[PDB]
RNA sequence: CUAAGAAAUUCACGGCGGGCUUGAUGUCCGCGUCUACCUGAUUCACUGCCGUAUAGGCAG
């Protein structure tokens, strides 16, 4: 998204209770609800949007820059199969040979 | 899925610029699902007017340059890239890094069709060949191998052998004809008992963990080398499913709005280059694509390797 | 309504191999196969500051002080020998049939009009024209490029290989030929009909392009300089960087493509430079600038909308270009 | 029906300033290499004569 908005990513990723409030506002929670608003509704439309960023906004669409590849299916068919880049298991691969090639103890 | 009938060499082929990334995770040699899918095209243009069908391939690879370079003080590698044309006002556009390999590849097709008894064997391989050289591979073009001194046609060799040391002898031959390259097969077995060697060593080990041991050297302290079975390389393994199968018209800006689209996610799996001279048949060499696509899994591999 | 495709993406026809490089004598072309090949060397220069000046660094000190600190660097180059005045650049041509046919096509409707406009283009003049220009650029040898600049005499070998041997054989004076004159000739007429058949046709054309450069004795020829970005490194590079496939100097197949494209002689603006490189924007990447823009209704996105869906069929020059955008390719459709 | 489809890196450059690597040196004791083999398979398509002959025959 924006390069603006994103600080309300860690007002989404604080550990307050010792978890992350996203899982908090995923659960209808008694301190939920509450800490945030005083009125019910304005909590309501206030939950309803920030558990809104997970959730994946507007039509399924692959662009036609993006890759789209043919499958053969076992009896008489085709899958389009467009492929995302896995940022995630890149992110965990990249941790993992930084530990790898940089950590301390593989320095030692 | 099925036993070839006979087996058809595309000789060396001159692949010009293939993907050299191959998936998110691995760069060098491209996916076998780009000779899976060069296969099913050319079954899907020039195998049906032949009455054969054309599943699973055999890749040999004589040749493998990376364009590529090694930059100052650093053990990494970057890639070469290509002047992309300017924009409408003359500035240079968002470079996105794309990089080519030269490949140099001989693929054994899976032919299996009542075909085979309707035409001459070098009929149907020359048809083939000249199909295949004006197609691309790994999005290269294919050099056709104009002028040189001695151009190389294909050689169909029928697996229904009279007898066992004729079939032994036809293989043998097949092998030494494709042999400066190094056959790249799937290692889901390996790769499970590794990650399960793995799991007794250490648990809650993934398999990306046990699939990077396999790729990385160990140094082991007494300062020994962890060794290796084989070549062992991350292939991409197919593809996973990442939504639900959209209607053919659903998804916006598709290929066709006849075919299916799905998202998916890159499977990664273990492969093994190998001598091909160390394979019982030709055969088990041949990738076969397997869709399962009620759970996701279109994935290529080599099924009756072993 | 017959909107537009929303994927639109096309194959590269004639699409070429890497222009290898070797070195020999000149009269001794015949007996090519054998001419060893242009090796890319390395070898370190020491300039000194000759940039412009921003008016904060133009005191004589601190320009003095940077003249004192030596400026070095390590360059790529690529020489012919000594004893051998002749460059040849040899390369495999493919002229692929389907020009019109798109590999990608959303709507089928849009690809029924488009393959309709694409036939009644080959039923009024064909290819003709655009495989006489193409004809041209392969019969100067354009992709030479800066090979091509101070040459005393450049001569192209085209051969049409049809199964496993030369079906017939072009000789063209390239210097003779200019860079921004396509006239007619016979044995050019010859290679358009080829070409244009390889483009009509359902399987592919292969020609051997092999040109003939007497640059001089030893003199530097001119490969395909990589792209390769600095990232902002600390350790200093190499400034200049070759392209060589295996010990052998040679020209990138989108250099050769993009000399072979140089066939648009129709852009709105003055043909002081002559053709430029039949792409989508008209853009020209070494003036900066982009020809047929799209403020005026020139550019190969709304001729190609206004001759396949508002019927708005343009002049035959426009209606050459957008044909060989389509032999170019490229990729398109709007989100 | 191929992480598909697409692409100009590039223009110019002074690396030379200068230099003692030296001395000194034990490689040396010891050794069973045997046995058994048809180059020859038409392996010399060779020499001369009649005939203008390259066409065709003859002699030992």
């Amino acid at each position: 998204g924006n390069a603006a908005a994103l600080d309300v990513f860690k007002f989404l990723s604080l550990q307050y209770q010792g978890k992350n409030l996203l899982n908090w506002l995923t659960e209808d929670s008694a301190e939920a609800l509450q800490a945030l608003s005083d009125n019910a509704e304005q909590a309501r439309e206030w939950r309803q949007a920030f558990i809104g960023i997970t959730t994946v906004k507007g039509a399924p669409a692959s662009h036609s820059l993006a890759k789209q590849l043919y499958f053969p299916l076992p009896g008489s068919g085709y899958h389009l199969l467009a492929p995302l880049f896995p940022t995630s298991l890149v992110h965990h691969v990249h941790a993992l040979l930084r530990e790898a090639r940089f950590g301390d103890a593989a320095k030692a | 899925v099925t036993d070839p009938e006979a087996l058809l060499l595309l000789p060396r082929l001159s692949i010009q610029n293939a993907n050299a990334i191959s998936s998110p995770l691995t760069w060098g040699f491209p996916s076998p699902g780009a000779f899976t899918g060069f296969v099913h095209a050319l079954q899907r243009r020039v195998g049906i007017s032949l009455d054969i069908e054309l599943d699973g391939v055999g890749i040999v690879c004589h040749r493998f340059e990376a364009q590529i370079s090694q930059p100052a003080g650093k053990r990494t590698k970057v890639f070469n890239l290509t002047r992309n044309p300017l924009n409408r006002d003359g500035s240079t556009a968002a470079i996105v890094e794309e990089g080519r390999a030269h490949l140099e590849v001989s693929l054994l097709l899976g032919v299996h069709g009542d075909g085979l008894d309707d035409h001459p064997a070098q009929e149907i391989a020359r048809q083939v060949q000249e199909q295949a050289g004006a197609m691309r591979l790994a999005g290269g073009s294919i050099l056709p191998w104009c002028n040189e001194r001695f151009p190389a046609p294909n050689a169909e060799l029928l697996m229904l052998g009279g007898s066992d040391e004729q079939r032994r002898k036809n293989q043998r031959r097949l092998t030494r004809r494709l042999l400066p390259g190094f056959a790249l097969v799937s290692r889901e077995a390996l790769l499970q008992q590794h990650l399960e060697t793995l799991r007794t060593t250490l648990p809650e080990a993934t398999t990306l963990d046990a699939l990077l041991d396999l790729c990385r050297i160990n140094f082991e302290p007494p300062w020994q080398v962890r060794d290796k079975p084989g070549w062992l390389v991350p292939i991409p393994a197919g593809y996973n499913a990442l939504s639900p199968l959209y209607l053919p018209g659903e998804v916006r800006n598709a290929r066709d709005r006849e075919t299916p689209l799905r998202f998916v996610e890159n499977l990664f799996g273990l492969g093994e280059w190998l001598s091909p001279h160390r394979v019982a048949a030709l055969s088990d060499l041949l990738w076969y694509h397997h869709a399962e696509p009620d759970k996701g899994l279109y994935r290529w591999s080599t099924p009756r390797f072993v | 309504i017959l909107s537009t495709a929303s994927v639109l993406a096309f194959e590269r026809k004639l699409d070429p191999s890497d222009a290898l490089m070797s070195a020999g004598a000149w009269a001794q072309r015949d007996a090519s196969q054998e001419w060893p090949a242009v090796t890319v060397r390395e070898k370190s220069v020491r300039g000194t500051i000759s940039n412009r000046l921003k008016t904060k660094d133009r005191d004589p000190a601190k320009l003095d002080a940077s003249i004192q600190s030596p400026n070095l660097q390590t360059v790529d180059v690529a020489n012919l020998p000594s004893d051998a005045d002749t460059l040849k650049v040899r390369f495999t041509l493919r002229v692929l049939g389907g020009a019109g046919t798109p590999s990608a096509c959303n709507d089928a409707a849009y690809r029924d009009k488009l393959l309709q406009t694409v036939a009644t283009y080959v039923n009024d003049q064909g290819f003709a024209e655009l495989a006489r220009r193409y004809a041209h650029n392969l019969a100067n040898a354009r992709f030479l490029w800066r090979n091509r600049v101070g040459a005393e005499a450049v001569e192209v070998r085209i051969n049409h290989i049809r199964q496993g041997e030369v079906a017939r054989a072009w000789r063209f004076d390239a210097l003779a030929i200019g860079l921004r004159d396509f006239k007619a000739d016979a044995e050019l007429d010859a290679l358009a009909e080829l070409i244009a058949s390889g483009l009509s046709g359902s399987g592919h054309v292969l020609l051997e392009v092999v040109a003939f450069a007497r640059i001089g004795d030893g003199q530097e020829v001119f490969p395909s300089q990589e792209l390769i970005l600095d990232k902002g490194d600390k350790k200093g590079q190499k400034s200049k960087t070759l392209y060589s496939v295996r010990d052998a100097a040679a020209i990138h197949s989108q250099k050769i493509g993009n000399a072979l494209r140089t066939i648009d002689t129709w852009y709105p603006d003055e043909d002081g430079l002559g053709p430029i490189a039949v792409e989508p924007y008209g853009s020209v990447t070494s003036q900066g600038k982009a020809y047929r823009q799209p403020k005026q209704k020139l550019d190969f996105y709304t001729l190609l909308d206004n001759w396949v869906l508002r019927d708005e069929a343009p002049a035959v020059e426009q209606q050459h270009y957008v044909i060989a955008n389509l032999i170019r390719g490229g990729v398109f459709g709007e989100a």
